[PDB]
C-alpha cells in the first residue's frame, strides 16, 4: 500500500559568480564537509 | 616647528620637475611607488584648496601636517571624511560614496552589486532622511561599531 | 539626484507600521509584508515584535509530536533565502489552500533570515491550523550568534528582536507525525526515542543541549553508507558534527517497523537535487529515509537544485526549483564605510611614505 514517487525537475540554477577579488584593490571578505553544515 | 618646514622645502622641491612652486598629478606619478595607488588624485583633490590642479607649498603643508601624531581624532576623521565628498559640500551623496568605491574596488564588484550596498550604508546610517551621510552619521560608524 | 546606478531597485525607508501590517481582526497582510519584505523594506521593530510574540504564542500551544494529515507539503532547510522561499510557495502551492509542514533551519547561512522568520511566523498566525513550523539545529542561541543571525537583527532592527526570536524558537515543536505514516524531524533518529512517546515526553521550552533525545532529534545524521554497512551498530558517534550520532539502515528499519511507521522525513543534510532517497526498508517496499533540502544554490556556490514534497491522493510528488536573483551583502552584513576605511587609511599612508620619503 506504498505511495508513487514522482519527481518533477526543473533547469539548473542560473546565478551571478563574484569576479575574483584582486587582493591588490578593495576585496571582499572570504566566506567558508560539502554535505553536511558546520560543527557548533 | 620651522625646522620641519625646511626639511619638507626640499622634498617639495625635487618633487617640483618644472619648478613652478605647485605639483601636478603627473609630477606625483613620476614616482613608481605611488603608481598602483586608487587614491593619488583624491589626495591631491583634498590639497588642492583654489582648483588651479595643482598643489602649492602652502597647500601642500596644510594637508601633510593633518597627518603627524600630534592630532586628535577629529582631524583625521575630517580627511577621511572628505576622501568620499568629493564636491566638498560637507556631506557625502549616494554617487560621491559609489563613485569614490570604485576606485578602490576596481572590478572587484559589478556596478549593480556596488550600488546596493552602498545605498543600505546610507539608509541605515541617515538619521535625518536627507538622502546623504553627513561627518556626524560618518564619525557614528566609524571608529567604533 | 546623485545616483549612478538605477538598475537596482532603492531600497525603501519607510517602516511599516501597525495599521499597514495588521488588519481590524488582528490578521497579518501577507500581500503588503511580502512586496515590501523583498524590496528589502523593513518593518517597525513594535511590529516586529509583535509577530514574533503572536505566533510564539501559537507555537507555545502545540505540541513536541504534531499530528498532521495529507495533502501536505513538507520543506527542508531554507537558511535565510527569502527569495527563494518565495518560489518555494509556488511551487509548492499557495498556503492559503494547502498544507505546510517546514522542518526548521529557517536561520543563518543566507542573509534574509530575519526575512525568512517574519514571513513565516505571519503565515502561522494567519493561518495557525494547516501552517506547521518544526525546529532545527540553527533555532538556538549557540549557532545564530555564531552564524551571524543575530548580527542581522542588530543590523536590520534590534538586539531586541533577536531576543524575541530566541524566545519564540524554543517554542517551535521537535518533531511531526504525518498521515500516521512518517516521522518528520530535523537531524533524525536517537538513541534514547524507542516510542513517539519518548519524543512527547520531551521539555522543548529550553536551548538544545548537548546530549539527550533533543539534541539528537536536531543533529543526528545518516551515515555515508547508508544501507551498504560494515557493522550493525545502530547510533555511533557523529565526527562530522562533534555531537549526537549516526544512524544506520538496520536502526532506522528497527524504529519504523517496531512503531509501525513506513519512512523518516527529515532535512538537515544538503543534497545536489534537493533530494535523497535512501535505501527501501525490506519489510516495507518504501525508500526507509527520505532527506528534503529547500535551499537552492547553498551559499550562492553550491550550484544545486531544492525540491519540495507534496504528498497528496497517495502520490510523493518530489518538486525541484532553481534559485531566485537576491540582492548583494558584504559579508557579515559590514557596510561599504567600515569595509573601504582600512584601505583609505592605508593607501594615503603609503603615499605620504613615499612622497616625503
Ligand atoms: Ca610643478
Ligand atoms: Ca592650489
Ligand atoms: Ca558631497
Ligand atoms: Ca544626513
Ligand atoms: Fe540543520
Amino acid at each position: 500500500k506504498k505511495p508513487k514517487i514522482i519527481i518533477t525537475g526543473c533547469e539548473d540554477n542560473v546565478y551571478e559568480k563574484l569576479p575574483e577579488q584582486n587582493s591588490n584593490f578593495l576585496d571582499v571578505p572570504e566566506i567558508v564537509p560539502r554535505r553536511r553544515s558546520i560543527r557548533p | 616647528d620651522a625646522d620641519e618646514i625646511k626639511r619638507l622645502g626640499k622634498r617639495f622641491k625635487k618633487l617640483d620637475l618644472d619648478n613652478s612652486g605647485s605639483l601636478s598629478v603627473e609630477e606625483f606619478m613620476s614616482l613608481p611607488e605611488l603608481q598602483q595607488n586608487p587614491l593619488v588624485q583624491r589626495v591631491i583633490d583634498i590639497f588642492d584648496t583654489d582648483g588651479n590642479g595643482e598643489v602649492d607649498f602652502k597647500e601642500f603643508i596644510e594637508g601633510v601636517s593633518q597627518f603627524s601624531v600630534k592630532g586628535d581624532k577629529e582631524q583625521k576623521l575630517r580627511f577621511a571624511f572628505r576622501i568620499y565628498d568629493m564636491d566638498k559640500d560637507g556631506y557625502i551623496s549616494n554617487g560621491e560614496l559609489f563613485q569614490v568605491l570604485k576606485m578602490m574596488v576596481g572590478n572587484n564588484l559589478k556596478d549593480t552589486q556596488l550600488q546596493q550596498i552602498v545605498d543600505k550604508t546610507i539608509i541605515n546610517a541617515d538619521k535625518d532622511g536627507d538622502g546623504r551621510i553627513s561627518f556626524e552619521e560618518f564619525c557614528a560608524v566609524v571608529g567604533g561599531l | 539626484t546623485d545616483r549612478v546606478v538605477k538598475a537596482v531597485p532603492f531600497p525603501p525607508s519607510h517602516r511599516l507600521t501597525a495599521k499597514e501590517v495588521f488588519d481590524n481582526d488582528g490578521k497579518p497582510r501577507v500581500d503588503i509584508l511580502k512586496a515590501h519584505l523583498m524590496k528589502e523594506g523593513r518593518l517597525e521593530e513594535s511590529v516586529a515584535l509583535r509577530i514574533i510574540t503572536e505566533g510564539a504564542s501559537i507555537l507555545r500551544q502545540e505540541k513536541n509530536l504534531l499530528d498532521i494529515d495529507a495533502p501536505v507539503t513538507v520543506c527542508g532547510a531554507i537558511h535565510g533565502q527569502f527569495f527563494d522561499l518565495m518560489k518555494l510557495f509556488e511551487v509548492g502551492g499557495s498556503p492559503a489552500n494547502t498544507r505546510y509542514l517546514f522542518l526548521g533551519d529557517y536561520v543563518d547561512r543566507g542573509y534574509f533570515s530575519i526575512e525568512c522568520v517574519l514571513y513565516l511566523w505571519a503565515l502561522k498566525i494567519l493561518y495557525p491550523k494547516t501552517l506547521f513550523l518544526l525546529r532545527g539545529n540553527h533555532e538556538c542561541r549557540h549557532l545564530t550568534e555564531y552564524f551571524t543571525f543575530k548580527q542581522e537583527c542588530k543590523i536590520k532592527y534590534s538586539e531586541r528582536v533577536y531576543d524575541a526570536c530566541m524566545d519564540a524558537f524554543d517554542c517551535l515543536p521537535l518533531a511531526a507525525l504525518m498521515n500516521q505514516q512518517f516521522l518528520c524531524v530535523h537531524g533524525g533518529l536517537s538513541p534514547e526515542i524507542n516510542t513517539l512517546d519518548d519524543i512527547r515526553k520531551l521539555d522543548r521550552f529550553k536551548e538544545p543541549p548537548a546530549y539527550g533525545p533533543m539534541c539528537d532529534i536536531l543533529w543526528s545524521d545518516p551515515l555515508e553508507d547508508f544501507g551498504n554497512e560494515k557493522t550493525q551498530e545502530h547510533f555511533t558517534h557523529n565526527t562530522v558534527r562533534g555531537c549526537s550520532y549516526f544512524y544506520s539502515y538496520p536502526a532506522v528499519c528497527e524504529f519504523l517497523q517496531h512503531n509501525n511507521l513506513l519512512s523518516i522525513l527529515r532535512a538537515h543534510e544538503a543534497q545536489d537535487a534537493g533530494y535523497r532517497m535512501y535505501r527501501k526498508s525490506q519489510t516495507t517496499g518504501f525508500p526507509s529515509l527520505i532527506t528534503i533540502f529547500s535551499a537552492p544554490n547553498y551559499l550562492d556556490v553550491y550550484n544545486n537544485k531544492a525540491a519540495v514534497l507534496k504528498y497528496e491522493n497517495n502520490v510523493m510528488n518530489i518538486r525541484q526549483f532553481n534559485c531566485s536573483p537576491h540582492p548583494y551583502w558584504l559579508p557579515n552584513f559590514m557596510d561599504v564605510f567600515t569595509w573601504s576605511l582600512p584601505f583609505v587609511g592605508e593607501k594615503v599612508t603609503e603615499m605620504l611614505v613615499n612622497v616625503l620619503n
